């Protein structure tokens, strides 16, 4: 199985056979496959290399934008860089340094609390870096943030879904802006607004278009409710979801097969009135058939994680305060990566 | 936990 | 009801609507609203109750990736000048690996 895939990769991009020994397939995702390979350096020792084979249905501008994120933003501040890139026709392979890393699920229950602090700090370093360039990653989640516990090394990876802010410094992301473009009624309004009613007027309206590339369980509420003007705040929400998994011991934390089920789960954690209030500020009316109160984050996480030893026995208030700011339902007030690095949770750190 | 099938452009 | 398209949503539900009223609302109806399950063992979600795609080059849906990639339309795009934007970025990277000559069979 893996053997035929490797043989086919050498056939697809023949230059690889003169440079790399492809040893194994380490990743299989929606838009790429990633292989472990060994190469010799002209001036250094042998190196392990991650070869990312982009799906050949990818548009060339999308391929180039991913590469440009890696070359311009990557290579420092815990953002993966690129060593080289090989192309034959529609087959593009990005060669990156291989970072040996933990499985998030495997280490979730053995991380010390101090290691959770260090992990979050270094995630925010990476997000501060990409957000400075106006990159909205859109798919912040543990499999896109590689962590080597022993070496204390971190790498944000995978710019295959990224979009640009209006401000972006990644030239090619001006061709993939996060601001949606809408498609192409006898009565504009109807009496169903903010009620449980439906009628022929509202049901027959066109559909709103908004970006939503990403992964189920990590999308911010403004994504789930089809806000056409999304910002780097969606990445900070996703970082909040990672933190919520770390503090609760539960991963994946949310488990939903569609956007409004994900929203219903968020309302069950953060409260329905709180979610409704925030959504009004970005132009969305949410109605739920039952009101549910916000959960206290400390009680929730500690009850789901169970008895704490060592650092886990006395998690500081600052941790749940930072979590509350990351999971801010209002994307305008949600904490930024730059601000998060200044939060008291990170007292006495680098 | 893979990405959804669709993305922009 | 369904014939007149007018009525009320069966509960429980979530309904979302853009406040401009320009767009169709979207709805969620499920049998059970989410329940936080603290009994299920970690690391499980407290909400746990348990080759098709689109070619961006051809602007076409496909049901089998490998089949689409072999189609004549996709091959023509793959072999075109549309990747100059990629090659322009590559030409600024520095190649620092050892490159071997091809091995030719002997005798
Ligand atoms: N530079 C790298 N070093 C080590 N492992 C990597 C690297 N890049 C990717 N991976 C592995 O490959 C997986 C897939 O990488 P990613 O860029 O997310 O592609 P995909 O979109 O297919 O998931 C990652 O979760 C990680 O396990
Ligand atoms: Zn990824
Ligand atoms: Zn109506
Ligand atoms: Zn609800
Ligand atoms: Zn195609």
């Amino acid at each position: 199985g893996v053997k035929k895939d490797i043989e086919k990769l050498y056939e697809a991009v023949p230059q690889l056979s003169n440079v790399f020994k492809i040893e194994d397939k380490i990743g299989e995702g929606t838009f790429s496959s990633v292989y472990l390979a060994t190469a010799q350096l002209q001036v250094g020792p042998e190196e392990k290399i991650a070869l990312k084979h982009l799906i050949p249905t990818s548009h060339p501008i999308r391929i180039a934008a991913e590469l440009q994120c890696l070359t311009v933003a990557g290579g420092q501040d815990n953002v993966m860089g690129v060593k080289y890139c090989f192309r034959k026709n529609d087959h593009v392979v990005i060669a990156m340094p291989y970072l040996e890393h933990e499985s998030f699920l495997d280490i979730l229950n053995s991380l010390s609390f101090q290691e959770v602090r260090e992990y979050m700090l270094n995630l925010f370093k990476a997000l501060k870096r990409i957000h400075q360039f106006g990159i909205v990653h859109r798919d912040v989640k543990p499999s896109n943030f590689l962590y080597n516990r022993r070496l204390k090394k971190y790498a944000l990876v995978d710019f295959g879904l990224a979009q640009g802010t209006h401000d972006t410094k990644i030239e090619l992301l001006k061709f993939v802006q996060s601001e949606a473009q809408q498609e192409r009624p006898a009565s504009l309004t109807c009496d169903c607004y903010a009620t449980d009613k439906v009628c022929s007027i509202c049901l027959s309206r066109r559909q709103q278009v908004a970006p939503r590339a990403g992964t189920p369980g990590f999308r911010a509420p403004e994504v789930l409710t089809k806000c056409p003007n999304q910002t780097t705040a969606i990445d900070m929400w996703s970082a909040g979801v990672i933190f919520l998994s770390l503090l609760s011991g539960r991963y994946p934390f949310y488990k939903a097969s569609d956007d409004l089920t994900a929203l219903a789960q968020i309302m069950t954690i953060r409260g329905s009135r709180e979610t409704i209030q925030a959504a009004k500020t970005f132009g969305k009316s949410i109605l739920c058939s039952k009101e549910v109160p916000a959960q206290d984050l400390r009680k929730l996480c500690e009850r789901l994680r169970g008895a704490g030893a060592g650092g886990w026995n006395e998690v500081p208030d600052e941790a749940y305060d930072l979590l509350d700011k990351l999971l801010d339902l209002n994307p305008a007030s949600r904490i930024t990566a730059e601000e998060a690095l200044l939060h008291p949770f990170f007292k006495d750190m680098s | 936990l893979t990405a959804s099938p669709g993305r922009d452009l | 009801g369904p014939g007149t398209r007018t009525g009320r949503l069966k509960k429980p539900f979530v309904k979302v609507e853009d406040m401009s009223q320009l767009y169709r609302p979207f709805y969620l109806q499920l049998t059970n609203m989410p329940f936080i399950n603290y009994s299920i063992q970690k690391p499980c979600s407290p909400f746990d109750v348990d080759k098709k795609g689109y070619c961006e080059c051809c602007l076409q849906k496909y049901e089998d990736l490998e089949t689409h990639l072999l189609s004549e339309q996709h091959r023509n795009f793959a072999q075109s000048n549309q990747y100059q934007v990629v090659d322009d970025i590559v030409s600024k990277l520095v190649f620092d690996f050892v490159e071997y000559e091809k091995d030719t069979p002997k005798k």
